[PDB]
RNA sequence: ACAGGUUUGGUCCUGGCCUUUCUAUUAAUUCUUAAUAAAAUUACACAUGCAAGUAUCCGCGCCCCGGUGAGAAUGCCCU
RNA sequence: CACGGGAAACAGCAGUGAUAAAAAUUAAGCCAUGAACGAAAGUUUGACUAAGUUAUAUUAAUUAGAGUUGGUAAAUCUCG
């Protein structure tokens, strides 16, 4: 239907079934629902790993590339895929979330240490 | 240095249209220039061209 | 959601927002990758959208395009 | 169809087997015939059989009947830009005005499978969503992921009542 | 139903009289068998070396209810029932 | 059953072909109905527990039939000769549960190869079969990469000038979080 | 210039060895089936159908490609050690688009190390067929391709379905397809079921596999015994094609060897039991002579 | 769009027309509109209360 | 519709009604546990609680999500 | 329609009266997706996620009751 503003978004939807979600990447308007209508599904990201062990996503390079060359907007989870990707270089909060952890456990490891004398 | 997987694309859209030079894709930052956050933004409506 | 016209809540008339502690270390090198990033992300930006112009000029004035226009008025004739 | 001197005429199979598809610049096309003299023969065939399946395959395009004005029947094309086409029949039979109109103006046959390319180029297969538009609805009936939980139950790992549980205790 | 049933069970035609009556070949183009051309008859006597005259609109009767089943028009919810052994 | 790993052996049986013959075993059974059209749906389950309900189906009737991917003789009555698809519940007239035993049992055969069905002729899956281009055959290293460097100078990490260190503590001074050095480069185990 | 699979002098070989049987190549299969439709026909106009079937059986025995085994990808992209522990699953990305084909699509992992990598071939396979259905390919390895059930159907002689089963699922440059038909071809020179593929648009494969493994003994006595032997000395000339050098090929020059000679010659000198190919076209030639 | 049964409404436009000149007329003055209260740190006209980091 | 029951001392034809098949709400009787899907009497009136905030103040958002089918033959498809 | 007048508005999530044959928790979190804001760590979200209740519907078993027995239409003996 007609808003009254808002901008081209490149985000997640989720759709699926109860403990098993599923995100479909999908380049929509902003303002419409998160399953609403929208203007062209690119790609998939399967949340679960697989029997083999893998974690699935599709994306379909040349509407991608195109949606953001005439200007949609990307969620920070979509920019973290395409992070990972290497279509786009790695997210800092990929990047600062990742030293957290390795303070974190680097702090447990010394934390387990001390608990064991 | 471009991303390694789209530099991935221009090694293979090159090898494929036969550009045997193997110097290094370079992304040109000069219209990349990002004017930092207190810069005070335009309140004046901006003439439409 | 709420709308323009509704009051707001009672108990959160008098509450105002807490924003967290910084570790500035950390914050300076974030804010850092933040501004090279949005720096390649924008340089990538801008080459797909020469990348759109390109595409979109071949598919308004290609010289296929002007040789199909070419040989279907010379079939009509 | 029962009633009808040619019943088999009035089938779907026979407005969609006549293939004569006209280009984009066509907008009106009149016929104007006679209904006496051995003359006419080809042109009253012509009306009585493949005017529905060329109004079929171009739903779009005007298509209008003038009889017993001119002594003589043709055919008269009006395109987008003025253009008139005059397509005269005297003795040419019905299958000879098929192709003579199809050889004239028509859709080439590799504009037809490009035509038809191109439109098979909207429904992709890696896309998911509704049977009417799409081949999968879940994610879960491919044979490598995980089955869907309204048939094959889930492990109690991976359940969030449980996480919230171990999460509370 | 009786009379009629084997009286048009009687009027029927095997391929053997339609060969003789057309002194043509009769070919039956099985759709499992793909383009081969099984012939299930031959036509004894003089073989006509003249062809068919192939009508652009051949004139047949049609049944509507024939056509309302090939054009997917039969929505009847008794048509498609799963019933019981021959 | 005294057969129990084997029930191609009752098939082969002389008491099969006393009682069954050569026709199917679905054959003589007729299933009881309210009226002249049988329901869409047969019996869910027949036999519950110890107690049989009323008429016993084609297989539940003779319990010496298993059915399993091994015989071939006993899935081949409910699979059609020409059309070579598995017959519906209310055309043979067995329950649910053992319809869908069937079915089971049907497709793990056809993927055992013991059953035979159709097979169509698949022409192969590309065009141009070429291994040239860049996305199957290695590319040329990166400068980057052959030196072990990160890909970006900014994906390590960098330390920080003092001054702005002094800058971020005056303004966000009241509520400053404790700093932390450089992150290690390899994490432990637990 | 080595001999391929796909020059003319050897495809018109392999065309001409194959034979056409309408018969067997046009049988009733086992799909849903439909009433036939009837037609009256001229004797011209039933060769003409006899003809348009005859290129339709042509088409149907367009032979599939046989090639080599591929090269494994290994291929790092970028390296990145700090997400050596950020995920515990592995990330696979995916070329998805209409108008690139399919041995160009990039499929790039992301190990849970934080290796950026290409994706092997089994797994590159495995995301084409998910991210493109298509009939006849499962998305696991089936259980019909191990050996029991391979040995199950090869005692059924069921050796059509296998390796029309084999190239629906796996790729002729796969390792999998390879050895899956070697081992189908191993089979049917041990049983002698070279009847069976005749007619079928896989004899030019096994044919094939037959000039590079150098046992062409078990299928010259086969075709001695059917009685087609004009196509048994083009099977020699296809031998000493894909063997320029070979003592029988200098023997054939030497003495300037008709096809009767000429597998006299292959007998005599490269055959490894030629007594049994010997014995045979002496039977053959006795019989032919008392016969006409 | 437009169809045969349409009814010309004209409260619609006279109230857009009494709230533009509503608006135009009582349009705030920057100095009722932007005057804090420096103890509550919150505005009489707009009722807002300001962040922490202004305070 | 693969049809069946039903007019008359009885037969044939025409012609209605009902049964056999599937789904959804309510009621009655009965009822053990899970998983999944769905929650639907009301455009009648509402006690109470929450559902639009963020941000170094300006600003930006505030039926955008979500809810309902009252009204209108409204409207589907296309420039 | 909403300038104005009746008049103080849940056709938001929960719930309460009236009414109807018609009966979900006056509940936990933004951990994941979307939206809003901010340069940003991040904040909010009765959308949503995870649950609670209900034979309303499918599946698995832990479960045995309901309908019917003149014909259509499977199936009855003795009493009143
Ligand atoms: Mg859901
Ligand atoms: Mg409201
Ligand atoms: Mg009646
Ligand atoms: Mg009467
Ligand atoms: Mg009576
Ligand atoms: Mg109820
Ligand atoms: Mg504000
Ligand atoms: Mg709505
Ligand atoms: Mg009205
Ligand atoms: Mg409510
Ligand atoms: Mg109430
Ligand atoms: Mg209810
Ligand atoms: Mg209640
Ligand atoms: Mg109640
Ligand atoms: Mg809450
Ligand atoms: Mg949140
Ligand atoms: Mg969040
Ligand atoms: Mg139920
Ligand atoms: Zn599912
Ligand atoms: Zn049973």
């Amino acid at each position: 239907r007609a808003y009254r503003g808002g901008h081209l978004t490149i985000r997640l939807a989720l759709g699926g079934c109860t403990n098993r979600p599923f995100y479909r990447i999908v380049a929509a308007h902003s303002k419409c629902p998160r399953d609403g209508r929208f203007v062209e599904q690119l790609g998939s990201y399967d949340p679960l790993p697989n029997s083999h062990g893998e974690k699935l996503v599709a994306l379909n390079f040349d509407r991608i590339r195109h949606w953001i060359g005439c200007g949609a907007h990307l969620s920070k989870p979509v920019e973290k895929l395409l992070g990972l990707s290497g279509f786009y270089p790695l997210h800092p909060m990929m990047i600062t979330n990742a030293e957290r952890l390795r303070r974190k456990r680097a702090r447990e490891v010394l934390l387990a240490s001390q608990k064991t004398d | 240095p471009y991303p390694p997987l789209l530099r991935a694309m221009i090694l293979a859209q090159r090898q494929k249209y036969g550009d045997t030079s193997t110097e290094e894709p370079m992304l040109n930052l000069e219209r990349a220039r990002i004017d930092p956050w207190d810069y005070p933004a335009k309140l004046e409506a901006k003439t439409k061209t | 959601r709420k709308t323009r016209h509704d009051p707001p809540a009672k108990s959160k008339a008098g509450r105002v927002a807490t924003p967290p502690a910084v570790d500035p270390t950390e914050f300076f090198v974030l804010t850092e990758r933040y501004r090279q990033y949005r720096q390649t992300v924008r340089a990538l930006r801008l080459e797909f959208m020469s990348e759109v112009r390109k595409k979109l000029h071949e598919a308004r004035a290609g010289v296929q395009a002007e040789r199909k226009a070419q040989e279907d008025a010379a079939e009509h004739r | 169809p029962m009633k009808g001197r040619f019943p088999i005429r009035r089938t779907l199979q026979y407005l969609g087997q006549g293939d004569v598809v006209f280009k984009d610049s066509v907008k009106v096309m009149t016929v104007n015939y006679n209904t006496h003299g051995e003359l006419g023969e080809g042109a009253r065939k012509f009306v009585f059989f493949n005017i529905p399946q060329i109004q079929y395959k171009n739903p779009w395009v005007q298509i209008t009947m003038f009889k017993n004005m001119t002594p003589s029947p043709f055919l008269r094309f009006y395109l987008d830009s003025g253009e008139q086409v005059l397509v005269d029949v005297e003795s040419k039979s019905n299958k000879e005005i098929v192709e003579h109109i199809r050889k004239i103006l028509g859709k080439n046959e590799e504009t037809l499978e490009k035509e038809e390319q191109e439109k098979k180029q909207l429904s992709h297969p890696a896309h998911f969503g509704p049977r009417k538009y799409c081949l999968r609805e879940c994610m879960c009936e491919v044979e490598g992921q995980v089955p869907c939980p309204g048939l094959v139950p889930l492990p109690k790992e991976m359940t969030g009542k449980y996480k919230a549980a171990l999460k509370a205790t | 139903l009786t009379r009629g049933l084997f009286l048009g069970l009687s009027r029927q035609e095997t391929h053997q009289q339609l060969a003789d009556k057309k002194s043509l070949h009769v070919v039956e183009f099985r759709e499992e068998c793909g383009p081969l051309p099984i012939v299930v008859a031959s036509p004894q006597g003089a073989l006509r070396k003249d062809p068919e005259p192939e009508d652009e609109v051949p004139d047949i009767t049609l049944d509507w209810e024939d056509v309302k089943a090939a054009q997917g028009m039969k929505r009847s919810v008794w048509s498609g029932l799963k019933r019981a052994a021959t | 059953s005294p057969y129990k790993d084997e029930p191609w052996k009752y098939l082969d049986s002389e008491e099969y072909q006393n009682r069954y013959g050569s026709r199917p075993v679905w054959a003589d059974y007729r299933r009881n109905h309210k009226g002249g059209i049988p329901p869409q749906r047969t019996r869910k389950m027949c036999i519950r527990g110890n107690k049989v309900a009323g008429n016993p189906c084609p297989i539940c009737r003779d319990q010496k039939l298993h059915v399993d991917f091994r015989n071939v003789k006993l899935l081949e009555q409910f699979v059609c000769a020409h059309t070579g698809i598995i017959f519906h519940a209310p055309y043979t007239g067995v329950c649910m549960k053992q319809h869908k035993k069937l079915t089971q049992a049907i497709q793990k055969a056809r993927d055992h190869g013991l059953l035979r069905y159709h097979i169509p002729q698949v022409e192969p899956r590309d065009l141009d079969f070429s291994t040239t281009h860049g996305a199957v055959s290695s590319t040329p290293p990166a400068p980057t990469l052959v030196s072990g460097d990160p890909w970006y100078p900014w994906y390590s990490w960098k330390q920080p000038p003092e001054r702005e260190l002094s800058r971020l503590r005056r303004l966000y001074q009241g509520r400053l979080r404790e700093e932390s050095g450089p992150p290690p480069e390899l994490m432990p185990e637990v | 210039r080595k001999p391929t699979f796909m020059d003319e002098e050897v495809q018109n070989i392999l065309i001409k060895m194959t034979g056409l049987d309408l018969q067997k190549i046009f049988k009733p299969a086992l799909q849903e089936l439909k009433p036939p439709t009837y037609k009256l026909m001229t004797q011209a106009q039933l060769e003409e159908a006899t003809k348009q079937a005859v290129e339709a059986a042509k088409v149907r025995l367009k032979m599939p490609p046989v090639l080599e085994e591929r090269a494994p990808i290994n291929d790092v992209l970028a390296e990145d050690k700090i997400l050596e522990g950020t995920e515990t699953a592995k990330y696979v990305f995916t070329d998805i688009s209409y108008s690139i084909p399919h041995r160009e699509r990039f499929i790039v992992v992301r190990e849970p190390s934080g290796t950026l990598r290409k994706a092997s071939w089994e797994e590159r396979d495995r995301m084409i067929q998910v991210y493109f259905p298509r009939e006849g390919r499962r998305i696991l390895t089936p259980v019909i391709f191990k050996e029991e059930n391979l040995q199950t159907m090869y005692s059924q002689d069921q050796h059509v379905d296998v390796l029309n089963l084999c190239v629906a699922q796996f790729e002729p440059d796969s390792a999998e397809y390879i050895k899956i038909h070697h081992h189908t071809y191993e089979d049917i020179d041990k049983c002698g079921k070279y009847d069976l593929l005749r007619s079928t648009r896989h004899f030019g494969g096994m044919a094939w596999y037959f000039v590079n493994k150098k046992k062409i003994d078990g299928l010259l006595i086969d075709q001695i015994q059917r009685d087609l032997v004009s196509d048994a000395t083009s099977l020699v000339h296809l031998y000493h094609i894909l063997h320029p050098d070979g003592q029988s090929a200098q023997e054939a020059k030497k003495q300037g060897a008709e096809g009767l000679h000429l597998i006299k010659v292959f007998a005599k000198t490269e055959a490894q039991k030629g007594a049994y190919i010997e014995l045979t076209l002496q039977a053959y030639q006795e019989a032919f002579i008392t016969h006409s | 769009m437009a169809r045969k049964k349409v009814r010309p409404r004209l409260i619609a436009e006279l109230a857009r027309r009494v709230r533009a000149l509503r608006e135009q007329r009582e349009r705030p003055r920057d100095s009722q509109r932007y005057a804090l209260d420096y103890e509550t740190m919150m505005r009489p006209h707009s009722g807002n209360r300001l962040p922490m980091r202004a305070w």
